[PDB]
Parts: structure tokens; C-alpha cells; sequence
């Protein structure tokens, strides 16, 4: 009935986990497109060192592309192939 | 009035076959067709009645529709439709989007029409939404229709997603997706930070703000009009208030700033339908400027008294300057306590005599050592002041003996150097100026000269009016007054016949029985009422007496007299006399005598 | 190699997802203490409604309890077990 | 200290007893590792000292360091040890820890030592860090060892975290968790905001904030100290800058606040071996509070020409009062735009004459409607100031006929009203002068003052009159009140002859009579006397001379110069005249036309 403590330490350190990002955030240029889907899912640093001094960050990573609808307000619609980075690999590091 | 081959509303027909279509009428005939391919079917159209007609090669879904003969082919001028239903054993959607669905732009509360038509009007259509969820047509809320789709009245916040048509066909299952998305296009406002004309040096880094101001579900396409080709980078980006609200950036930047880039800059936000566009102007060349000039400096001439003067000076400089306010030299800074500051302005409170000199200001343009110094000049008027009224001069109604030289003298200072002058008026029972001959005559004039006496630290001017024969009765009027003001005195001078104004004339007795003769000569017009008493008095009982049976009084100008006689003075008809004389200036001036026979 | 349109639009669209939540942010009122770890995975409304005028939001939530190691400042450390939120479906609602 | 099983290693399985001996001569101490209750016995006996000790069973949990130490002897300021495992078919970890991992304090940079010791030495151990990680011994910076663990020289930041050792026995697996748990306890400071001593009213709400400041990887504990029961809430928040620093907040708060709430509050932030307490005040139960008192109203008494005067008045009021002040009332408000406001006070620029009035200054507390009024008379005084002395009189320094009488004024004006006094001064000392002194200079007549009102200023102005002038005499006239003096000068110079510069005529019959000429000079001004002859012809005229070595008689007052010629003939006569200089001025000469 109650989880065990081992597998909510390990399932919480720092690794890459799927996270929801917002594509505005990835690509603050592209002002004029309205997105879909406006968020994406991709593979990258989650969790906690469990030390204040230390910080999730990637150690290796790479780019996936996926298509994303772009729609320009009454100027049309098409479909385009993005690029997302993804992390496949974090580890903890001194963040100073 | 269009008669159709095809009686009737509906239509049965499957693929490979053939469309063939009448439409007798007397005009043309306009064919309202759902998907007019290209070169691929034909069409003809030939007492006489004109008679059109509609062929068709070949049999395909995507044809499915709205098959009308619009007899509106006359600008003087009934419409006949009906529906053309072609099957396929798979696929049986009209518009089939497997892969990538089809956009429906929506707005929530007005109609949504989603165009997932059938081909058999028998074909059981379900909806699916995205993720989960299944709507069920009721018939007024959601209509089924196998000729258009799924009408639906209402459109909430529901309906906003991937909405889906399913239909199974022998065992196998086929579905099209439609993406509703909802979307304006209202930009609000636009404003450019800041609006005022830039001014930036030869060699600076131009920086401009541009925010654009639209509802949710909305982009706008923002960009820059400069005048020279291209020079350097501009980044954007967008940020929301979550209300509801959207709030869009763009940010130019030229790190190498030039003389050729002065111009106009154009912040153009574009929509579609709608647009906005706000400019601003750019100045530049400029190094290190500061440039000081004035309106009347330097011959600044207030006068003293004034409340609240303001001097100011116009300052062409850039950029802000740190300025700082001197006088006589020398700090100063606010040395005075009082004259405010602030706007570029020297204002003065109260101004003095001692507020004179050329104030000097200091504009300071650090982070380049840049200063300017300027002066200004300040000359504060005085206005006359006659320091002979400030004395209190007790002595008096001045009277003066006759025929006697008389001095006068009026003092008086200010700015400029004022100018005296003296006048006459007599009094008996509109002036004129007075030198060494006039005025036929007043007085006999003697000497009216000033001269120059440094006295109490200023250089104060006086005159002095020397009367050579002091004859007849007047008021000398010394006027003292500059460019800025006047001010006079009118020195009374009164003239007696007799010592100092009173007088009692003695004429005293041999012995007993003899006679008295006394006389008390009052001047013109300072004592009034005059009379004789007499006192004695034995112990502490003492008080006056009379007069004033007669004789009358004689008024002679200047000075009136008056006469006393007794007849055969006893030895009690002898003791003080003295004559009382009343006056209305200052009470009471009584002059006693003593003689006893 | 390529991922498709349909497959990134279900991924992201607003759905319950494991998210690793920071404990202190679900109890901010017990400081005199070190948490290990100091974030747990949860089941929280990730995701976007591609509509700006929707938000995210829970529809049905439960309560899960695990194992957190506990440290007192030099005073002791033992094993309890906290409660957090998860939410079990997810829907778009408008905001506010 | 010798020990029965010799050596420093033994070998040992589970259920079996431990036997070791310890022979001397003084008692001996025992050392152990794990020590259980009531489980295993001891005891102690020419005659030989020697110490013992059993033990029933046989446990892996009683696996480690075993000594006899003959350190108990005060004089004793040599010890014997021995290692003593226990192996078992279960579990070959003394320290098993096989859910929850057991918790390290460590700290970064020192050493670090991995306590997973296990029972036989020839176990092999790896030690591996979470999750794709094994640390190698090396022998160095890394050593392991059976008996104590891993020792890790330098633990940088790559061991932080979750640690475990791992051995195979008998094809079966086993492994016990550890947790380097990096932290500190460097309680930095503590403030309470604000730590003004707080004023409310009798029912409203005490807000107090209370922050503290640690480094990382710690905690504090805050909690408050108040005087009365239980209160109302309070809630306690942290907050972390990421550098490395965490900052904590604590929130007290009491709805209902009464008088008893009244006192002190302290903020204890306790955290173990550091700890830190800041204390801060709290009033209330005033309802309306204004009450303004002041330094010496209101007999401000200041003097005109000063500079950078103040008032100023102590106000005890509640809350923050508007304060505005004013002039002879009114509104005022800064009317005169000089002067200026801030700090209950009333700072004046420069001061004049113009400045009196009653001062008013109106408190406005508003959001309940609360004025108070205060009336502030300044008085300012004025020092007195001689007006005759700045008219210029031109009459050079005045010269009067003998035994004339003469009259002097002197008006001055000044707050309070000055008062004059007169003085005497001869020149061949100084004598206040009444209505009979002072043997006597020149004989007085009156001395008397008055109060005219001319130039809008209430003057005084005094009159000295001589009724008989006798004397050459320098009159001052002091002037003065309680701030200030002023005198005058009042040259006196007395003469005998008509208007100074007299001449004598006495002529002749006719031709071969003698001549008679005098010539006054008033006392010592015109230097220089002499005489002038002069005739003229066409355009030329010059004069002539003298002297008849007639020099030189002087005379208080006035001298004279008689020029005397005896027997005139036609051409010895003609114009004569009396050329004197003068000090200031400004020569004069005074002639005379006769031909006999
Ligand atoms: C469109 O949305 C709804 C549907 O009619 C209206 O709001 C209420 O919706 C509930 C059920 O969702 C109904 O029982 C109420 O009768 C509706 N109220 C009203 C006043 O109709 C909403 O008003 C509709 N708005 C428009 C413009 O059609
Ligand atoms: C060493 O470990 C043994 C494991 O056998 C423990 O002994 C047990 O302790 C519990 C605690 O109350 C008792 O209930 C049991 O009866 C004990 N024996 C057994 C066989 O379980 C204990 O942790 C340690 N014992 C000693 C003597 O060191
Ligand atoms: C806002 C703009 O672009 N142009 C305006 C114009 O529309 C307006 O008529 C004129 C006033 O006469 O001021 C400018
Ligand atoms: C000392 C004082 O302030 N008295 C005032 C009085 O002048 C005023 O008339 C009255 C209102 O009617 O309030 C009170
Ligand atoms: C795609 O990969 C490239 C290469 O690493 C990276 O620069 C880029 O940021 C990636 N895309 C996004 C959206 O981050
Ligand atoms: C629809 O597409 C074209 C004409 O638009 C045609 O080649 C095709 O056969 C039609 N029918 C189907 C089922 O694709
Ligand atoms: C379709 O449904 C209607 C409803 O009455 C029916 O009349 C018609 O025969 C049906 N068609 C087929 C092909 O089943
Ligand atoms: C421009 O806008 C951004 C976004 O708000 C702001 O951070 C920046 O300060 C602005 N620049 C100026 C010069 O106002
Ligand atoms: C720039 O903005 C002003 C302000 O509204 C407007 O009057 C003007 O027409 C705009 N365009 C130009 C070229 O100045
Ligand atoms: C003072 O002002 C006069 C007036 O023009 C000017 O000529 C002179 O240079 C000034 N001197 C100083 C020291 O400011
Ligand atoms: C301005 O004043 C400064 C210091 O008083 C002096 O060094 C400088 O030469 C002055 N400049 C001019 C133009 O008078
Ligand atoms: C003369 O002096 C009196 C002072 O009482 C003044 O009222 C009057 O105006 C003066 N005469 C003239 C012509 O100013
Ligand atoms: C006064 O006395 C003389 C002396 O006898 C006399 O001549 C004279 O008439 C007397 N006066 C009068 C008015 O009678
Ligand atoms: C789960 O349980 C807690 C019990 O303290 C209760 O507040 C609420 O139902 C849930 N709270 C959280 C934070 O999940
Ligand atoms: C400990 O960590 C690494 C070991 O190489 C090194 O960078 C660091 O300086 C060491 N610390 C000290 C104090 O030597
Ligand atoms: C105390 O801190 C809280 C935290 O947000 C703040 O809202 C409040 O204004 C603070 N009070 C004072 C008196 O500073
Ligand atoms: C309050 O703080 C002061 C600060 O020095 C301290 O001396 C005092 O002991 C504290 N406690 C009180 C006054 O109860
Ligand atoms: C100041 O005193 C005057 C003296 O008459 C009196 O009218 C009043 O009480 C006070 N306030 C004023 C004049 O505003
Ligand atoms: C003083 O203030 C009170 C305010 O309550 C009011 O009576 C009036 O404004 C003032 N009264 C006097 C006498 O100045
Ligand atoms: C007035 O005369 C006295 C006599 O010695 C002298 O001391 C004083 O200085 C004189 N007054 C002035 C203003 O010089
Ligand atoms: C001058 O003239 C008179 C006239 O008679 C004569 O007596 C006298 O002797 C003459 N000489 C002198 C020195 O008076």
C-alpha cells in the first residue's frame, strides 16, 4: 500500500525523464506561427541530487525532429519538420 | 423554373459509371458544382427550347455534393438542386485525412461545421474528441447530415481540439481527423519606448523597444523601416500575462552607430486583416555637446523689492549635464540659503541692493570631462530713499526768525542716482522748479547745490537749499526720483516777525497809580485762541483769570498781536501776568510775567 | 526516423504524467528539516490544450503515500512516511 | 599485556565461544566493539594476576576490534589487540542494511571511510556508486580493507550520494546501502523586520517577520518567544537563492491583540550546536494618541540678523501625523517662501523685524479625524539704530554763536524700545548729563524724549537742548537697548564771532591816517591766516603779501589776526583780505574794498 523507500530514491535521482516542453520556450523567434501541438514531449534532465550544492545537468545529448503544425493567422497552414533537443544522459555536477 | 433530368432529391450511383444531367429553360444555365475537377468531364448545352445538359467519365468519390442548375444567368431574373451520392467499397469519406488532420478555424459560442461527408446516406458515422470522448447527435444540439457532416449549434470550449469521424465498412474501420482551432487576429496597440527622438553618439550601440498589444489565440509579424541597407541584428520574442493577454517584443540593435543612420525608424505589425505602425525619429553625430546661450545677458537690470525674479538661460546639450549656480565667483553654490534652482532657471526671492554681480554658471558633462562656464551679469535699481523723513525732527512746526539765512538739506540714495529739486507753495489766510534767479521769488534765493558724500558705506547724493532772506511764508518740496520711482519731502518753513514765535512786549510802571501796557505777539498760524491771565495766590488756592472784554485782536501777517492796557494800577491790581495760547498742532504754550506796583 | 504528426499531438496533449515534484513545494511548513530525496515522482497534469484560453487542470485526484527519509539538523534522523497529491485524469478548462 | 590466542587475526563460525585471556600483574581494561547486556560473563584472580573473558553463541554482529588495555594505572601513563570474526551461512555483513541505506555525515574535500566490513577476509567487496558507477581500489586514494572498509582520501563531489558494497558468497549475492549525506549547521545571522519597537491599536493585528540566513545543505528551527498564552498562528517558509545560501522566513501573526499582548518578542533560531536569538519590542492599546508639548513656547525671543534660527516643539502622537505649519495663523502655509519645515520643527532663514506673530501649527492625523491646534508667539527684537546718522548734513561741522541756545535730537527705534542717554566731551571723558549737571559744560535747558510714530516704525526720539553754549563740546548720543548699542557724534565746535571768519573794519578819514584791520578765525579750523593785497590791470590780477610779523594770537574760542598800518598814502591803499585754509574742506577767504 505504501511505496517503498528504494524505488522513490532511485526513480528521483537525477536522470533523463520524459518532460513536456513548451516549443515557444525551445524557439522564441518564430513570434508569427501558432504551434500544434504547442508543447512537445522530449527526453530531458529531471530529478534531484538531493544536495542543495549540486544540479542536474546533461552530459550528452542530441536533437530529434518531429513535425509540428504552423499556422499563420489567415495566411495559410502547412506542415513542418522541427528540431527538439533531447538529453540522453545527466549526471550531478557543482553548479559554481 | 430550371427542370431537372434526375427528379427527386436524393440520388444512388456507384463508381466507374456515369453522370447524365438535364436542365431545360430558355437562357443559359449556370451549373453549381461541388469539386469541378479540370479537363476531365464534358458539357454541352444546345417551337426551339434551349435544352443543357452534363456528362460525365468515369465514377469517383471526391464528387459527392451539391449538383445544382441555377437559372440566375439573367440580370433580370428559381434554383433546382439536388445531391449526387458516388460509393466505393472503401474508402467512403469524401475528404479522408489520415495522416495530417484538417484545420477548422472556430469561435466558441457561434456554428461548427465539421465537413466529414459520406457517400451512402445509410453509412452510421461516429464522432470521437480527442482524448476519450464520444458525441452522440441528438438532433438539435448535434445534427447528423451523411451530405455535409456534423452541424453543431452551440460551439462551447468542448469542442476546441482533434475531433474525429469514424465509419466501419466490411469489417474494416476508417476514420478522418479535424483539428478545430480556434483564433483572432485583433492587435490592440503598438507603442515604441520611447517615443521621444533619440539622440545617441557617432560610434554607440541603438537599442529600440517595440511592444504589440493582442487578445489570446493570436501572432502578429512585427519588423523595422530604417533608412540605410543592412546593418546589424534585432531579436524578438513574445510573453503572456498568464486574464487573458499577449504581449509581443522586438528589439533592434546596431552595435556601429554612423552618421548615415540617422533617420526615420518604423515599427511595422502586421496581421493580416489588421496592422498597426508606430515611428520614431534617431539624431546622432553628436560627440560632446554642450552649448549655453541667454535671452538679455548680460545687461540684466531688476529692481530691488521685487518677489520672485527668474533669470534662465536656453542649454543645448547632450547628454544631461550636471549644472551648478555661482555668484561673484566663486562656489558659490547656495550660499545665499534662499534663490532656488531646478529647470535651468535662477530664481531670485526677494531681491536686495546686495544681490548685484555677474553670476556665473557651471555646466558639468562628467564620464568625458566636458565643463562650460558662462556669465551673466546682474544690476539690481535701488529707487530713491530721503533719509531727512526717517529722522524724527522734534523741533519742529520749524519756524524761522525773519530775515535770516536759512539752510535746508535733503539726502537721499538709490539706482540709478536719483535728481533732486526743490518747489514753493505759500498759504495765505501746480508747482514750478526753483534755480539761482527764481521765482519771483518766494524766498531770496540764495545757493541749491548737491554734492557727492560717501555716508553709512553708499555714495549717497545730497542737496541743500540756502535762503538768503527769509521773507514770506512757504513750503520748500525737495522731489528725489530715478527711473524706477519717486519719492518727495515738503520741509515746512514757517517765518516769525517776533524771538522764537512768542513775545511779550514790556512796558512796565513808574509806581503806583500808573498805567500798564502789554503785548503778546503770536506767530501767523500755530497758536490760536490767546488770551491774558492773571494769578496770585494765597497758600494752596491759586487758578486763572480774564480777559476777554476787549479789544478785539488784530491779525497781521505774518505773526498776529495782541494789546493789553490797564488804567491806574493799584497796589492790588499788580501781580503775574501771562498770555495763554492755545494750538491744535501740540496743546498749550503759555509765557508768564511778574511785576507788582 | 522522423517522428509523426499524430504520435507528438497524443503525447502532448493534456494528459496525467509523472512529474518529479519538489517536496518542499507541497510543504513549505516544515523547514527544520533535510528531506532525502528531496523530490518524489508524481502524477501530475502535464501537458498543453493548444488553446491559449484553456488551462491544464484536475479532474479527478487521489492520495499516495511514500517513504521520505527525514534528517534533523546533528539531532537525529529517521524514516517517515508523507503524502502527496496526484491527479488521475486531466481536462481543458478555461482559465479564471 | 600478553594474550592467550596469540596473534592478531582468529578464526570463528557462528553458535560456537569465545575464550581469550589477558595474564599481568594490575588489572586489566577491556575493549570491545559491540557491547550487548547480560549475554557473556568476565572475571579476574606468588600469585599471578589474570584476566578473562567468554562469550556464549556466535553472532556476525559481534565482529571487530578486540583489546586488553593495561592503561588502568594512573602511573601506567602497552596494550594488546586482536581481531576476532564471526562468519555465518546468511549473512556476511556485520552492519546489514539492505532497505533503508544508512545515513554519513561527510563533507566535501576530507576524508571519507566506507564502514561495510564484512566477516571473512578473503571476502572479495566492490563498491559501486548509483547508478552506472564502481569505484576501483587503488591502493592509495582509495584503500580497502576487511577489517575497517573503504577509506577514500580527498572525497570530492563525485561521492555524494548513494553508495553500496556488494560480495558474492556461495553463488548467492548480497549487498548493504549507505548514504553520504554532505551537510553543515553555520547559523550566519538573524534579523527581525523591522526592528523598530511596533505600536498598534487595542484590537488590531501584530505582524512580526523574522529571517535567518545559513549556507547550504542545512536547516534551522524558528519559533517565538511571547509573554501571554496561546495566541493565534504563525507561519514558518524557506527560501533558497539559487551561489550558495538559503534564507528562511517566519511569519507571526495575532488577529486578536489585546493589552495583555503588550511585552517582548524574541525570535530563536535554534539548530543545534550554533544558536542565535534576536529580540524586538511590541506597545499597543492607544486609542487616539496626539499630544504635543514643546521647549520654552511661548517667549521666543530672538534678535533681528540672525542666521539659520529654529523652533522646534516635541510631538508624542499615533500613527504618523500630517504637520503643517503657520504664521500669525492663518493658512500659513510657507508663505514668506523662506524659512522651512521637517522635523517638528521650524527652522527661520534669516530674521527681520516682520517676523513676529503668533506661530500656529495644526497636527491633522486623519483616518479618524484627529486635529490639534497649537498657537507659537515669536517675538523678534530689533537692536536700536540711530536714523540721524545717516543723513548726511552738509552744514560743515557746525559752528554756533556764543551764547546762543542750541537744541540736538537724536531719534532711534529698536524692539524693545531702546533707551538714550547723553555725554560730554571738551578739547583743550565722558559726563552724563541731566536737568542740573554737570558743572556744568554749557548750561542745559531741557532733556526730554518722545515716542513718534513716523516711517510706520514707533520711533523715540530725544532732544538735548543747550540753553546757553559756552563751551567747544563733543555731545554723544547712545542709544541702546537689552541686544544692542549705537551712539552719535555730535560735533559741537563753538564760536564767538557772527558765522566764523569775521573782519574788523576800522577805516581811515582820509589821506595819511592809520588803519585798523582784524581779522577772526574761528577756533582751530582755518590754518593758515594771512592777509592779501590786490589791484589789477587789463587781464591780470594776482595778490600780495604780508607778513607784518604780527603772529600769532590764539584764542578759545576763535583767534584773530589784527593787521595794522600806519599812515595811508593814495597808493597804499586798495583791497585787503583774509586768506585762511581749512581742515576737511575746502579753503575760504573773506575781502574787503577800500581806497582812500
Ligand atoms: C451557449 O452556451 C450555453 C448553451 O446554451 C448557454 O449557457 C447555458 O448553458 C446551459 C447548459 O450548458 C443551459 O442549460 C442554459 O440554458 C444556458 N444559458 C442560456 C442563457 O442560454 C449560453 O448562454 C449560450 N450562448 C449563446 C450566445 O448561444
Ligand atoms: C546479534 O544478532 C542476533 C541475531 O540472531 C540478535 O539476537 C536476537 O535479538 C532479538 C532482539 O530482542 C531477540 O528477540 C532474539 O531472540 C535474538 N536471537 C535470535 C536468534 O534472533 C541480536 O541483534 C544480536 N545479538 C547479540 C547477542 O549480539
Ligand atoms: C495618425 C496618422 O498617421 N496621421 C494623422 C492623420 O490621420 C490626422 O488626420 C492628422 C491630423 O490632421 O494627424 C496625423
Ligand atoms: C479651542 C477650539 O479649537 N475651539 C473650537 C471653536 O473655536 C469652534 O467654534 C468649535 C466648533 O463649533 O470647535 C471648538
Ligand atoms: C537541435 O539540435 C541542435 C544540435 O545540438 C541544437 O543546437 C538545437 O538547440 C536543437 N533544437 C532545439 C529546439 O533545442
Ligand atoms: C479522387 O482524386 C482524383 C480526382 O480528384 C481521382 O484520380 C481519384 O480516383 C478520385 N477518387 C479517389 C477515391 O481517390
Ligand atoms: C436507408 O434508410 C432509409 C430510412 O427509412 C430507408 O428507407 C432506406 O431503404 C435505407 N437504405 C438502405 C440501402 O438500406
Ligand atoms: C524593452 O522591453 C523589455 C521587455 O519588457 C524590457 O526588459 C526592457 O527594459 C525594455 N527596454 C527599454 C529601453 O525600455
Ligand atoms: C508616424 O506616427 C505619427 C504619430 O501618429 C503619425 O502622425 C505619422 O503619420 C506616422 N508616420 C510617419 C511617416 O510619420
Ligand atoms: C564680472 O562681470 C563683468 C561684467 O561683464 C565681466 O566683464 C567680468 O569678466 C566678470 N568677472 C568675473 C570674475 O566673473
Ligand atoms: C570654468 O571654471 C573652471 C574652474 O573654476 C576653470 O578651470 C575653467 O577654465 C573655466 N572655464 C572657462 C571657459 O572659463
Ligand atoms: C506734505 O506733507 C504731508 C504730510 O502730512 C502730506 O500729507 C502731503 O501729501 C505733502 N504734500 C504733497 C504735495 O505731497
Ligand atoms: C490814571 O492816573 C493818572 C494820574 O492822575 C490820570 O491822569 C489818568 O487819567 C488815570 N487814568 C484814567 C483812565 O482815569
Ligand atoms: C493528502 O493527504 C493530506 C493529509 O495530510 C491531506 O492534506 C490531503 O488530502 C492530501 N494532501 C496532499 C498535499 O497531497
Ligand atoms: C581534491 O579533489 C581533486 C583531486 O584531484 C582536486 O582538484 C582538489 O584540489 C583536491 N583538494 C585538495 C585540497 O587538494
Ligand atoms: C513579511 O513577509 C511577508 C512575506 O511575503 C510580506 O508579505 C510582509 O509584507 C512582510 N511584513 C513586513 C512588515 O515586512
Ligand atoms: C535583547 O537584546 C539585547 C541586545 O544586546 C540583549 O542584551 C538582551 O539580553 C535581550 N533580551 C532581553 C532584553 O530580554
Ligand atoms: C493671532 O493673534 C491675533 C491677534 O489679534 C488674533 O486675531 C488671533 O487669535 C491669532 N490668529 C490669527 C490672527 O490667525
Ligand atoms: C482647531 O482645529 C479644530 C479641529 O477639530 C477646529 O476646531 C478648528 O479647525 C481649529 N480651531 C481653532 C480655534 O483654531
Ligand atoms: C565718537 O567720539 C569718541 C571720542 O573719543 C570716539 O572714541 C568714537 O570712536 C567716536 N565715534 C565714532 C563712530 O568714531
Ligand atoms: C600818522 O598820521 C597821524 C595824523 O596826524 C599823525 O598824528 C601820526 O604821527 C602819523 N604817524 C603814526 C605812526 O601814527
Amino acid at each position: 500500500e505504501v511505496v517503498k523507500f528504494m524505488d522513490v530514491y532511485q526513480r528521483s535521482y537525477c536522470h533523463p525523464i520524459e518532460t513536456l516542453v513548451d516549443i515557444f520556450q525551445e524557439y522564441p523567434d518564430e513570434i508569427e506561427y501558432i504551434f500544434k501541438p504547442s508543447c512537445v514531449p522530449l527526453m530531458r534532465c529531471g530529478g534531484c541530487c538531493n544536495d542543495e550544492g549540486l544540479e542536474c545537468v546533461p552530459t550528452e545529448e542530441s536533437n530529434i525532429t518531429m513535425q509540428i503544425m504552423r499556422i499563420k493567422p489567415h495566411q495559410g497552414q502547412h506542415i513542418g519538420e522541427m528540431s527538439f533537443l533531447q538529453h540522453n544522459k545527466c549526471e550531478c555536477r557543482p553548479k559554481k | 423554373d430550371p427542370e431537372l433530368s434526375l427528379k427527386g432529391t436524393q440520388h444512388i450511383m456507384q463508381a466507374g459509371q456515369t453522370l447524365h444531367l438535364q436542365c431545360r429553360g430558355e437562357a443559359a444555365h449556370k451549373w453549381s458544382l461541388p469539386e469541378m475537377v479540370s479537363k476531365e468531364s464534358e458539357r454541352l448545352s444546345i417551337g426551339k427550347q434551349f435544352c443543357s445538359t452534363l456528362t460525365l467519365n468515369t465514377a469517383q468519390a471526391n464528387h459527392t455534393g451539391f449538383y445544382s442548375c441555377k437559372y440566375l444567368a439573367v440580370p433580370t431574373s428559381t434554383e433546382s438542386a439536388i445531391y449526387i451520392f458516388i460509393s466505393d467499397t472503401g474508402r467512403p469519406f469524401v475528404e479522408m485525412y489520415s495522416e495530417i488532420p484538417e484545420i477548422i478555424h472556430m469561435t466558441e459560442g457561434r456554428e461548427l461545421v465539421i465537413p466529414c461527408r459520406v457517400t451512402s446516406p445509410n453509412i452510421t458515422v461516429t464522432l470521437k474528441k480527442f482524448p476519450l470522448d464520444t458525441l452522440i447527435p441528438d438532433g438539435k444540439r448535434i445534427i447528423w447530415d451523411s451530405r455535409k457532416g456534423f452541424i453543431i449549434s452551440n460551439a462551447t470550449y468542448k469542442e476546441i481540439g482533434l475531433l474525429t469521424c469514424e465509419a466501419t465498412v466490411n469489417g474494416h474501420l476508417y476514420k478522418t481527423n479535424y483539428l478545430t482551432h480556434r483564433q483572432t487576429n485583433t492587435i490592440i496597440d503598438v507603442q515604441i519606448s520611447t517615443p521621444r527622438p533619440v539622440k545617441l553618439l557617432r560610434g554607440h550601440t541603438l537599442v529600440l523597444n517595440c511592444t504589440a498589444t493582442t487578445p489570446l489565440n493570436t501572432r502578429v509579424q512585427m519588423t523595422w523601416s530604417y533608412p540605410d541597407e543592412k546593418n546589424k541584428r534585432a531579436s524578438v520574442r513574445r510573453r503572456i500575462d498568464q486574464s487573458h493577454a499577449n504581449i509581443f517584443y522586438s528589439v533592434l540593435t546596431i552595435d556601429k552607430m554612423q552618421n548615415k543612420d540617422k533617420g526615420l525608424y518604423t515599427c511595422r505589425v502586421r496581421s493580416g486583416p489588421s496592422f498597426k505602425s508606430v515611428n520614431t525619429s534617431v539624431h546622432i553625430y553628436d560627440k560632446a555637446f554642450i552649448t549655453v546661450k541667454h535671452r538679455k545677458q548680460q545687461v540684466l537690470e531688476t529692481v530691488a523689492g521685487k518677489r520672485s525674479y527668474r533669470l534662465s538661460m536656453k542649454v543645448k546639450a547632450f547628454p544631461s549635464p550636471e549644472v551648478v549656480w555661482l555668484k561673484d565667483g566663486l562656489p558659490a553654490t547656495e550660499k545665499s540659503a534662499r534663490y532656488l534652482t531646478r529647470g535651468y532657471s535662477l530664481i531670485i526671492k526677494d531681491v536686495t541692493e546686495e544681490d548685484a554681480g555677474n553670476y556665473t554658471i557651471l555646466l558639468s558633462i562628467k564620464q568625458s570631462n566636458v565643463f562650460k562656464n558662462l556669465t551673466a551679469t546682474l544690476i539690481v535699481n535701488v529707487k530713491p530713499q530721503i533719509y531727512e523723513k526717517a529722522v524724527s525732527s522734534f523741533p519742529d512746526p520749524a519756524l524761522y526768525p525773519l530775515g535770516s539765512r536759512q539752510i535746508l538739506t535733503c539726502t537721499a540714495y538709490g539706482i540709478p542716482q536719483p535728481t533732486i529739486k526743490w518747489f514753493w507753495h505759500p498759504c495765505n489766510h501746480e508747482e514750478s522748479f526753483i534755480l539761482d534767479a527764481d521765482s519771483n521769488m518766494g524766498n531770496r534765493i540764495e545757493s541749491i547745490t548737491q554734492r557727492m558724500a560717501i555716508i553709512e558705506g553708499k555714495n549717497k547724493m545730497a542737496s541743500t537749499l540756502v535762503v538768503a532772506d527769509s521773507r514770506i511764508s512757504g513750503i520748500y518740496i525737495c522731489i528725489a526720483s530715478n527711473k524706477v520711482g519717486t519719492v518727495g519731502r515738503n520741509i515746512s518753513f514757517y517765518i516769525t516777525d517776533v524771538p522764537n514765535g512768542f513775545h511779550v512786549n514790556l512796558e512796565k510802571m513808574p509806581t503806583e497809580g500808573e498805567d500798564l501796557k502789554l503785548s503778546c505777539t503770536v506767530n501767523k498760524f500755530l497758536y490760536r485762541d490767546v488770551t491774558w491771565i492773571l494769578l496770585r495766590t494765597v497758600n494752596n488756592r491759586t487758578m486763572h483769570y480774564s480777559i476777554s472784554k476787549q479789544k478785539m485782536a488784530i491779525t497781521k501777517e505774518h505773526s498776529i498781536t495782541l494789546n493789553l492796557t490797564i488804567m491806574n494800577v493799584s497796589l492790588q491790581d499788580s501781580g503775574t501776568y501771562a498770555c495763554r495760547a492755545r494750538n491744535v498742532y501740540t496743546g498749550e504754550e503759555i509765557l508768564q510775567k511778574k511785576e507788582i506796583t
